[PDB]
RNA sequence: GGUUCGAAGACGAUCAGAUACCGUCGUAGUUCCGACCAUAAACGAUGCCGACUGGCGAUGCGGCGGCGUUAUUCCCAUGACCCGCCGGGCAGCUUCCGGGAAACCAAAGUCUUUGGGUUCCGGGGGGAGUAUGGUUGCAAAGCUGAAACUUAAAGGAAUUGA
């Protein structure tokens, strides 16, 4: 059983969120980095922290993570999450409208619509799930 | 002591008292 | 609140709900003082004043707060009469 | 069956007040109820009510504000003099500042204040505050 | 909003409503939201009144605009359907969002790290976000919620009748809400159409995302 | 303490129902109160099916099924692990258990 | 009460009259059997004649030999 | 020793943007910190200890006995609070109960019995309060009557400032906590009980948040 | 009339001891007809009549309205379905209406803000539903129904341990 405890995981998370710039995918580099930054009296615990730091760094560089809140999240939304297709899906030549929805549109002041299509009414009032 | 069994016991006790009263009448 | 001498005698006047016509307690944390802005008729922007409503906690937990807000807004002209 | 039409009419109004209804409809209408509603209306505890009558016992639709905490009814209609009227209002009103005990008198249906100023008693109908 | 041609609905708004399908109600109906429905279709799908939906959206926009500070408006959406729409709406209007996972106690427990007391709350779906509503009972702040025909109306102040189930409908409603609140203040004129298309707020499935990347590559 | 709103039975407008005897024991229970199981089972369960089908005179002969409606008393069913006790909040639900196997 | 009719005075009085008997204190006071059973006959004090001195054991764990007089 | 505010209301009250306490009660703002109360009404704030009830829970290690302290606090004019807290030591229990009582301080409404001359003395209306089983009813009394009540709620009423009041107690009033909370509820709902003199259509004044919104975003984060 | 079952009883096991629990027989009874008997956890441990106060899914009866299927066949009309409404009938699901000690209750609410009409019934636990008296009954027993005396607790809900 090789399970990191709360102390290792929590310390790794806060260390990464405080020194995200100085950390990378190389275990040995950040091992010395965390040695200089944080005071860990035991080297075995230091290696545990560095190992989990590298694993979290790989997770961060690949995608989001729940427990880390560096400024990268504040800017990741406006770089690649701002995707917009050239034509919006709501821009369509014809829109299917049921007769009842056409009737309520006639009730509204929107009487004449250029780009609608009144569909054939559905026949057979069978929609409730059979019991049991 | 169950209520039912003590009720039965007192019923027998009443029966014995009634018989004793009847024979002493 | 007025005494016989004509002096306002209570420390403060508690609010009254605009829907239930009921006063609001000092610890009724479910009470809401909501502000609705008005829009210029030709400009279409915020004017600078407000139309304020008060809703008691009892109406909120009952579930008729939205209807009360809708009726008051329609009465004050925020919502169109046709609706 | 229904013994006192006034009693359940007031109870229906009180229930609507507690639930905060805007208006309440009471099925039976009687002269006593109409006088009772007018007495409350002249004191501002209710709104403007309408009487919808067929060729039967009509209905009354009463518009309600939030000022009415409770519109109770006292049964049976005990006979109260001016000597014990103060005791009745002491035991049936929240305080001496407000509250009204409407009781029908020789003059008609009126509250205890008007009953005192006319110096006459009668049958006690109910109370409201 | 009230009998004003400036704030009246436009045909383009009708087209976007129909395209998003926001008029499509749920299978059931709550007794508090029977006044927003015109007729029930065969197959038992309710119809949401678009004009009353738009007017209620206007009222919600008025409430948001009435707040002076734009920062103290909290918008919540725990479900992933509006997860990015709620985030970008606040990023555009200056509100303070919570991108899913509304931790309990954020309004009551002052010792908690995420302790905020906003003036007003805008939640996406009351059924999935009952906890913000219950906390809004303890902390006095009004609530604006997008409620479908199956959504109860407890502890909510303004309910906008819309199909909160459909991702396109949710994105369109938030995009229109952002447009309206920006129009109601000195930010965007009401003549020209808004630059940002409503599809920006639409939920993107990861399968859709890799589909788009495959098409691009 | 009224443990159940309906006292372990479906008696709502009768006041009396015909008792039925238990299967393993001779105890009689009201019809709605008793635990009822309807077990369908092949004549051969796991291993005997393959060899009996191989040894059958008829080719592709479908095996019959035995239909038994067992009635258990409360004590008998619980002793036989037909039903198990649940938490106070978990008593109220009465949907049948899943039937994936 | 429960029957508050306009002319139910006798019913209420009779119900109160025959329900006060169930109070054991009122019944003990108003029945001569208890007064007859009382050695003093409803008297606070009474003179008696000493017969013998009796040492009576006490109740549960608090236990002692109390002194009493057969009078 | 110095107080650093945490809540939005706390920042305003430290900056003295709200001069009086009754504004918080007007807007039903929850008071979450005890430094507001002694800042406002600390001049005549008096505290008394009602009951120390040593509740126990039993485990294999006998019973883990911890003490529950009831605290009655308030100034003798209009404001009173009741604090309940259970802690493992008496000193901490008292220190935690007093702050809860300060947070729970509620204003009261005082009326007149009959004639309305001078300052108010008694309860405006017959008001009832009940928690669990104990029911406490407050009846208006004429001037100089005193607090005709049990000793336990008499001190609470004296702290409430109502120097004339009749009381009726129903139920098992032996339980100090139920008795204290019942009468606390009775004296707290006086301002929520509708009164005919409050029929005037109230005008909604300026909320502290919308009135100092610029200050909130300027003086702190 | 007695098939089966089965008090009482007999027998065989178990048991330190079993007069029982298990098994074999087994009288009355369990079946019917005609007379009594009138007692049950005769329970919803929750009186009858009347008004009001949330929804949601249903169910039984009849009525009403309606796309559309399936039979009579050769179609109006009748069934079986489906979609809603109407009155009460057993009920169920959720809730900060409200209540209560809580368990829970659309009633167990509309109760200190205490009064719709009305019958019965309880005043700490035992003694005791006993004694006596009266009355009914073939009897078993039923109804009405105490006292002397003794005790500081008995009890209800709910929580933590064991
Ligand atoms: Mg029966
Ligand atoms: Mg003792
Ligand atoms: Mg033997
Ligand atoms: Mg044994
Ligand atoms: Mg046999
Ligand atoms: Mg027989
Ligand atoms: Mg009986
Ligand atoms: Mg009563
Ligand atoms: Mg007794
Ligand atoms: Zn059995």
């Amino acid at each position: 059983g090789r399970v990191r405890t709360k102390t290792v995981k929590k310390a790794a998370r806060v260390i990464i969120e405080k020194y995200y710039t100085r950390l990378g995918n190389d275990f040995h580099t950040n091992k010395r980095v965390c040695e200089e930054i944080a005071i860990i009296p035991s080297k075995k615990l230091r290696n545990k922290i560095a190992g989990y730091v590298t694993h979290l760094m790989k997770r961060i560089q690949r995608g989001p993570v729940r427990g880390i809140s560096i400024k990268l999240q504040e800017e990741e939304r406006e770089r690649r999450d701002n995707y917009v297709p050239e034509v919006s899906a709501l821009d369509q030549e014809i829109i299917e409208v049921d007769p009842d929805t056409k009737e309520m549109l006639k009730l509204l002041d929107f009487g004449s619509l250029s780009n609608l299509q009144v569909t054939q009414p559905t026949v057979g009032m069978n929609f409730k799930t059979p019991r049991g | 002591m169950r209520a039912k069994w003590r009720k039965k016991r007192m019923r027998r006790l009443k029966r014995k008292r009634r018989k004793m009263r009847q024979r002493s009448k | 609140m007025q005494n016989d001498a004509g002096e306002f005698v209570d420390l403060y006047v508690p609010r009254k709900c605009s829907a239930s016509n009921r006063i609001i307690g000092a610890k009724d944390h479910a009470s809401i003082q909501m502000n609705v802005a008005e829009v210029d008729k030709v400009t279409g922007r915020f004017n600078g004043q407000f139309k304020t409503y008060a809703i008691c906690g009892a109406i909120r937990r009952m579930g008729e707060s939205d209807d009360s807000i809708l009726r008051l807004a329609k009465a004050d002209g925020i919502v169109s009469k046709n609706f | 069956v229904r013994m006192n039409v006034l009693a359940d009419a007031l109870k229906s109004i009180n229930n609507a007040e507690k639930r905060g209804k805007r208006q309440v409809l009471i099925r039976p209408c009687s002269k006593v109820i109409v006088r009772f509603l007018t007495v409350m209306m002249k004191h501002g505890y209710i709104g403007e009510f309408e009487i919808i009558d067929d060729h039967r016992a009509g209905k009354i639709v009463v518009n309600l504000t939030g000022r009415l905490n409770k519109c109770g009814v006292i049964s049976p209609r005990f006979d109260v003099q001016l000597k014990d009227l103060e005791k009745w209002q002491n035991n049936l009103l929240p305080s001496r500042q407000f509250g009204f005990i409407v009781l029908t008198t020789s003059a008609g249906i009126m509250d205890h204040e008007e009953a005192r100023r006319k110096h006459t008693g009668g049958k006690i109908l109910g109370f409201f505050f | 909003s009230g009998a004003l041609d400036v704030l009246q609905m436009k045909e383009e708004d009708v087209l976007k409503f129909l395209a998003a399908g926001t008029h499509l109600g749920g299978t059931n109906l709550d007794f508090q939201m029977e006044q927003y429905i015109y007729k029930r279709k065969s197959d038992g799908i309710y119809i949401i009144n678009l004009k009353r939906t738009w007017e209620k959206l206007l009222l919600a926009a008025r409430a948001i605009v009435a707040i002076e500070n734009p920062a103290d408006v909290s918008v919540i959406s725990s479900r992933n359907t509006g997860q990015r729409a709620v985030l970008k709406f606040a990023a555009a209007t200056g509100a303070t969002p919570i991108a899913g996972r509304f931790t309990p106690g954020t309004f009551t427990n002052q010792i908690q790290t995420a302790f905020r007391e906003p003036r007003l709350l805008v939640v996406t779906d009351p059924r999935a976000d009952h906890q913000p509503l219950t906390e809004a009972s303890y902390v006095n702040l009004p609530t604006i919620a997008l409620c479908n025909t199956d959504s109860p109306l407890r502890y909510v102040d303004i309910a906008i009748p819309c199909n909160n189930k459909g991702a396109h409908s949710v994105g369109l409603m938030w995009w229109m809400l952002a447009r309206e609140v920006l129009r109601m203040r000195g930010t965007i004129s009401r003549e020209h159409p808004w630059e940002v298309m409503p599809d920006l707020y639409f939920y993107r499935d990861p399968e859709e995302i890799e589909k788009e990347e495959q098409a691009a590559a | 303490t009224k443990k159940r709103r309906n006292n372990g039975r479906a008696k709502k407008g009768r006041g009396h129902v015909q008792p039925i005897r238990c299967t393993n024991c001779a105890r009689c229970v009201p019809k709605d109160k008793a635990i009822k199981k309807f077990v369908i089972r092949n004549i051969v369960e796991a291993a005997a099916v393959r060899d009996i089908s191989e040894a059958s005179v008829f080719d592709a002969y479908v095996l019959p099924k035995l239909y038994v409606k067992l009635h258990y008393c409360v004590s008998c069913a619980i002793h036989s692990k037909v039903v198990r006790n649940r938490s106070r909040e978990a008593r109220k639900d009465r949907t049948p258990p899943p039937r994936f196997r | 009460g429960k029957c508050r009719g306009l002319r139910t005075a006798r019913k209420l009085r009779s119900h109160r009259r025959d329900q006060k008997w169930h109070d054991k204190q009122y019944k003990k006071a108003h029945l001569g059997t208890a007064l007859k059973a009382n050695p003093f006959g409803g008297a606070s004090h009474a003179k008696g004649i000493v017969l013998e001195k009796v040492g009576v054991e006490a109740k549960q764990p608090n236990s002692a030999i109390r002194k009493c007089v057969r009078v | 020793k110095e107080w650093l505010p945490v809540t939005k209301l706390g920042r305003l009250v430290k900056d003295m943007k709200i001069k009086s306490l009754e504004e918080i009660y007007l807007f039903s703002l929850p008071i979450k910190e005890s430094e507001i109360i002694d800042f406002f009404l600390g001049a005549s704030l008096k505290d008394e200890v009602l009951k120390i009830m040593p509740v126990q829970k039993q485990t294999r290690a006998g019973q883990r006995t911890r003490f529950k302290a009831f605290v009655a606090i308030g100034d003798y004019n209009g404001h009173v609070g009741l604090g309940v807290k259970c802690s493992k030591e008496v000193a901490t229990a008292i220190r935690g109960a007093i702050i809860l009582a300060k947070l729970s301080i509620v204003p009261v409404r005082r009326g007149y019995w009959g004639n309305k001359i001078g300052k108010p003395h008694t309860v405006p209306c017959k008001v009832t309060g009940r928690c669990g089983s104990v029911l406490v009813r407050l009846i208006p009394a004429p001037r100089g009557t005193g607090i005709v009540s049990a000793p336990v709620p008499k001190k609470l009423l004296m702290m409430a400032g109502i120097d004339d009041c009749y009381t009726s107690a129903r139920g098992c009033t032996a339980t100090l906590g139920n008795f204290a909370k019942a009468t606390f509820d009775a004296i707290s709902k006086t301002y929520s009980y509708l009164t005919p003199d409050l029929w005037k259509e109230t005008v909604f004044t300026k909320s502290p948040y919308q009135e100092f919104t610029d200050h909130l975003v300027k003086t702190h984060t």
